[PDB]
């Protein structure tokens, strides 16, 4: 399981280039900030309703609990 | 000493007022009569409470 | 089913962040320990070689090794006898054992003051809300013949008789000797009893923000500066018509 | 599922349950002797292993 | 000739890090094996000196804790990096565990088996630990379990006498738990270097699901300075939380001294088996209890076998994305439960929120991954 | 199972289609299946033409995704112009399959 | 505990319907007068304090728990009775309780 022996593959080409001969930020905060939007915007449609809810009974236990002995 | 002087000027503010207000009313009924059930050991955690809060603000200043 | 206050919080002098411990309250707050609280406590953990560069020089503290001299074991022909006691030497303990607090208290026995500020929800606010609290009994409550009343207490009826009040002791510095300040400077004193790393500890958590600070963007350019290659590679595909 | 269904399973299995019979027997008298299962070696008298 | 690949030894390493084919878009959720296998390596030099300045004696049991703290040189910082190295270890676990779930990586027979045997082994040593320093905590956590498992319908009796060594806690103590404690260590770096070898025949997963043999790259220098950024800012974080506020994790009961006769006011264990303790205490009865509590372990064994799904991994899965976040919010409510008193209002959500934890995974992940198949024609 | 409510089916088909995301990338429904035993053999049976096509949707797409970005919106993979290319090859693997193991039964 | 006898017809005032776990002491101990305990409680283990009670027994706050003088359990959540240790009264002054 070596790099000679790993599956069959035609007519592709790619066009790299080097490292000393262009920069390692050309847009730090053009870019990155435009990106984490749509990321996150995409998704927290179905990661923030689960975790509401623990929030509406966390909130109704604690307040039982309390006036049961201070009437 | 200092903290004698300073007790009473924290107990001016209404926070501290109204708790006091209902500590008495339960305060004579319970002496009233000897068959009374409540002690009034809740109508004063209130009050230490509200008053000791504000106390905490100020006495360091009033030091030395 | 009964009900417990909580202490407050108060602007100590060494709160939090970067801020240490004024040895001028703990210089003056052993002294309040030594001719009060002592003579029925313990400090067992705690002895005199402790104290050479906290709140006394070395001969400072020395010269109260002589006030009081502790019993001793097996020696030569006449073995029991009395030493003027030394530096090594461990914070007298009162009684013979433990066992004899029961006989004259009351069946209570006093708690050690090694760890009594960790070993407390609330911390050395507890302690200090515990002392300036006691207070009047209400209306329709009873108690035993040697019980004492303060809502702070979890039971609200403890045994101990307060043991501060106004003119208690004399401070060698001439400071009004009030009730105010000498429980500030006993909830002081045990603090840095409970721990004696508190002021270490605060200056290697800066010293080591800073070698972070200049090594944790360098690796970061390294890092950086390898994966260009690989992150502007374009790519074909026109196949044979 | 399907891929096990038949005769020859059930076969192969009623002819192993010698083997299946024998392995869980064998087993389970060597976890006594293991352990110093006194609560099985008392079941039979004849082995006074115990001192 | 090239030295390393014609050496005996070092063409063994060359295979292993050097030169492996690695997949492309691998992201950050796959540093955190090497993490652990950087937070195992902490917790075997700390705790050597713990032992060689360490007495084992019943006398001194609560004594020998508080006097290594400021006695000993350098004892204060060693000590905390022991009870905190330890919590550190416990959470690069359930992020591990959780993200082979959510791609699908359960389908390496040979490996996700080997692992459910390391979950119970940690389990058990971290448990003999908060019951050596002895105080009012380690003793009161101890008569609980060890008390349960006296309900074995023919057994129990007969075992809680051999590990006491004695009637109970015992001198012996010290003798019997520290030698269970230091023994479980090393059978877990063996059966690291068996769970490695059974996935050097098949390579990593990817965050997509589909195989890529097409443009694999080497492991280094590409994952070999990744990785190296990644531990660093963890002996950061590690480091803000013992030279800071050191305290924030226990708990103030601990330290009050060694008395039989004493009444812990609140039992309740350390954070990370809260989950563990609400479940026990949720059912009537003894031996309906504890069987409760080894099905958990013993649950991840039914996962290969109850996949119902055309694709492998949540990535493209809407509906079934939902509730991957709702058996993590559950497991959310059963460490605030179980840290307080049963309660008058406790018990309800209490033994409702368990259940859950059950229903999902036995009953509604294999329904609604077949309405998508159905859903888009296999 | 329904004839009337098959507008509705084609309403809800067309909402699950964006909602799960490889169009995005470019991708085909045949591309994101899990090869096990029986879909490693339906590969090797395809002709050149089909089989070189897969092995560039699938390089562009795992690309795209060492970078964080997803393909401009004009080269999104339509609803109606998806063709299963290895839908047939795989329904002749399997019905061999039921057909060797019913004889080790009778 | 060298018992008083008032403290066996304590005990033996109780009604036995009302009791968690059947375990009279007449059985459990051949000396009335005499009894022989083990600290931990059925439920967790924790010990109380000493001469604690209002029925005359033990009092563990754990979870408002009240153990009986002879080791009964009388509210929960305890589940049974004090375990009664192995012992063996061969000598009237010289007891071997174990
Ligand atoms: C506090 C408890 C832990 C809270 C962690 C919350 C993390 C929130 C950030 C992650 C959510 C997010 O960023 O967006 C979703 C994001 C989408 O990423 P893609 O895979 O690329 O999908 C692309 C198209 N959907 O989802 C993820 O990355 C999921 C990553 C794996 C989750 C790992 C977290 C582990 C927490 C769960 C552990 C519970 C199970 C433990 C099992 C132990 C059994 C005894
Ligand atoms: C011999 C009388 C006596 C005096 C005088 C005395 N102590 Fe106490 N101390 C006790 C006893 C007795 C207790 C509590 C024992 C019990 O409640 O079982 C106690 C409790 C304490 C506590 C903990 C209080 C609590 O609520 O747990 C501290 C701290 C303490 N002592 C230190 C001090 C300090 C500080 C002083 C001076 C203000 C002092 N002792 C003076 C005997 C004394
Ligand atoms: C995954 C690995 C380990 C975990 C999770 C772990 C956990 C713990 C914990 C939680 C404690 C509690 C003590 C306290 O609160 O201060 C402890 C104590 C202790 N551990 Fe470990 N430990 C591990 C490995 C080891 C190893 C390899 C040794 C080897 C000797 C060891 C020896 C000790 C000793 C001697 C104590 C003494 C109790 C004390 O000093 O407080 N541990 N351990
Ligand atoms: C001491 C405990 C453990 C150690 C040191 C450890 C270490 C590792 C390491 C180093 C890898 C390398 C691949 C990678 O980094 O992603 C890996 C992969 C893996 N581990 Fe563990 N692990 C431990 C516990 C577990 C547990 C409890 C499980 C439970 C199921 C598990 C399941 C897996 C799986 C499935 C993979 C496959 C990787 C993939 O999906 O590509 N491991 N582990
Ligand atoms: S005796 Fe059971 S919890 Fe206290």
């Amino acid at each position: 399981r070596e790099f000679g022996h790993l599956t069959r593959m035609r007519h592709v080409i790619t066009y790299s280039l080097s490292p000393f001969e262009q920069r390692a930020f050309p847009h730090y905060f053009t870019k990155g900030i435009p990106n984490v939007l749509r990321r996150t915007r995409a998704c927290i449609l179905r990661v923030a309703p689960p975790f509401v809810v623990f929030y509406l009974v966390y909130t109704w236990g604690t307040q039982e609990f309390e006036k049961s002995k201070r009437k | 000493d200092p903290l004698t002087t300073v007790r009473e000027q924290c107990e001016q503010i209404e926070k501290c007022i109204k708790a006091r207000e209902r500590l008495e009313l339960c305060d004579q009924r319970v002496s009233s009569r000897s068959q009374t059930e409540e002690d009034c050991t809740e109508e004063l955690f209130d009050f230490l409470h509200a008053r000791d809060h504000c106390v905490a603000h100020k006495l360091f200043n009033s030091l030395k | 089913t009964d009900l417990e206050l909580h202490a407050p919080s108060y602007p100590w002098s060494h709160r939090g962040l970067l801020s240490s411990l004024d040895h001028t309250s703990i210089r003056r707050g052993f002294q309040v320990y030594k001719q009060v609280c002592s003579s029925c406590h313990s400090m067992d953990y705690v002895a005199y070689r402790h104290l050479v560069g906290v709140c006394y020089t070395e001969e400072e503290a020395k010269a109260l090794a002589e006030e009081v001299e502790v019993q001793d074991g097996p020696n030569e022909d006449g073995e029991m006898f009395m030493r003027p006691g030394k530096l090594s030497d461990y914070f007298p303990k009162p009684y013979p054992n433990p066992e004899a607090a029961r006989a004259a208290n009351n069946g209570a026995l006093p708690p050690d003051l090694s760890y009594i500020v960790r070993a407390r929800h609330g911390g050395e606010d507890y302690v200090f809300s515990l002392l300036t609290g006691y207070c009047e009994p209400p209306t329709g409550v009873s108690l035993r013949e040697g019980l004492y009343f303060n809502p702070y207490f979890p039971g609200q009826a403890i045994a101990m008789a307060p043991p501060i009040y106004n003119e208690v002791l004399e401070f060698d510095d001439g400071t009004p000797a009030t009730m105010s300040q000498v429980a500030k400077d006993v909830c002081t004193f045990l603090r840095w009893a409970s721990e004696p790393e508190h002021d270490h500890r605060k200056r290697m958590g800066l010293k080591m923000l800073m070698m972070m600070g200049l090594l944790l963007p360098l690796v970061y350019a390294m890092k950086r500066h390898k994966w260009s290659v690989l992150k502007s590679r374009k790519l074909a595909y026109r196949p044979p018509k | 599922l399907s891929r096990f269904l038949g005769p020859r399973y059930r076969e192969l299995a009623r002819n192993w349950i010698p083997t299946a019979s024998m392995w869980g027997a064998v087993g389970a008298v060597g976890l006594v002797w293991a352990t110093d299962w006194r609560l099985i070696l008392d079941w039979v008298p004849y082995i006074n292993g115990k001192f | 000739t090239n030295i390393r690949k014609s050496h005996p030894l070092m063409k063994i390493i060359n295979n292993a890090f050097i030169d492996l084919p690695a997949p492309s878009n691998i992201s950050s959720w796959w540093n955190f094996g090497s993490l652990l296998g950087i937070c195992l390596i902490l917790q075997i030099l700390t705790g050597l000196f713990l032992a060689m300045h360490y007495t084992s004696d019943t006398t001194t049991a609560f004594s020998s804790v508080t006097h290594i703290c400021r006695d000993v040189n350098y004892g204060w910082v060693i000590r905390y990096l022991h009870a905190n190295g330890a919590s550190m270890f416990f959470i690069c676990l359930f992020i591990h565990v959780g993200r082979g779930l959510y791609y699908g990586s359960y389908m390496f027979l040979e490996t996700w088996n080997i692992g459910v045997v390391l979950l119970f082994t940690v389990m058990a040593t971290a448990f003999m630990g908060y019951v050596l320093p002895w105080g009012q905590m380690s003793f009161w956590g101890a008569t609980v379990i060890t008390n349960l498992l006296s309900a074995i319908p023919y057994i129990g009796t007969d075992l809680v006498e051999w590990i006491w060594g004695g009637f109970s806690v015992d001198k012996a103590t010290l003798t019997r738990f520290f030698a269970f404690h230091f023994i479980l260590p090393f059978i877990i770096t063996a059966l690291a270097a068996v769970h490695l070898l059974f996935l050097h025949e098949t390579g990593s997963n990817n965050p997509t699901g589909i195989s890529s043999d097409m443009d694999k790259i080497p492991f280094h220098p590409y994952y070999t300075i990744k990785d190296i950024l990644g531990a660093l800012f963890m002996m950061l974080i590690l480091l803000i939380l013992v030279l800071f506020s050191p305290d924030l994790l226990g708990d103030p009961d601990n330290y009050t001294p060694a008395n039989p006769l004493n009444t812990p006011p609140h039992i309740k264990p350390e954070w990370y088996f809260l989950f563990a303790y609400a479940i026990l205490r949720s059912i009537p009865n003894k031996l309906g209890g504890v069987l409760a509590l080894v099905a958990s372990i013993l649950i991840l064994i039914l996962m290969p076998m109850l996949h119902t799904s055309k694709q492998r991994s949540m990535m493209f899965r809407p509906l079934s994305q939902c509730l991957f976040w709702m058996l993590v919010a559950d497991l959310i409510t059963l460490t605030w439960i179980g840290g307080q008193p049963v309660e008058h209002p406790f018990i309800i959500i209490g033994q409702l929120a368990s259940i859950l934890y059950f229903l999902i995974i036995l009953v509604l992940m294999p329904i609604t991954s077949i309405i998508e198949n159905n859903l888009l024609k296999w | 199972a329904v004839a009337a409510s098959s507008k509705w089916l084609e309403g809800i088909r067309k909402w699950y289609y964006n909602a799960a995301g490889f169009n995005k990338l470019g991708l085909m429904r045949d591309d994101t299946i899990y090869e096990d035993d029986d879909v490693k053999e339906a590969i090797r049976r395809l002709p050149e033409n089909l089989y070189n096509d897969r092995v560039f949707r699938i390089k562009r797409a795992l690309d795209l995704t060492m970078r964080q970005q997803i393909l401009p919106k004009e080269q999104w993979t339509k609803y109606e112009e998806d063709k299963f290319y290895l839908e047939p090859y795989l329904k002749e693997v399997i019905r061999e399959r039921k057909e060797r193991e019913e004889w080790a039964k009778k | 505990r060298h018992r008083t006898k008032k403290e066996i017809d304590q005990e033996a005032a109780v009604e036995v319907s009302q009791l968690r776990d059947p375990q009279h002491d007449l059985e459990r101990v051949k000396k009335p007068e005499w009894v022989i305990l083990i600290g931990v409680c059925t439920h967790l283990g924790c010990v109380p304090i000493a001469n604690a009670g209002d029925f005359g027994g033990y009092y563990c706050p754990c979870h408002g728990s009240h153990y009986d003088a002879s080791g009964r359990i009388r509210k929960g959540p305890a589940p049974l009775n004090l375990e009664v240790p192995t012992y063996e009264f061969t000598s009237d002054d010289l007891v071997i309780v174990g």
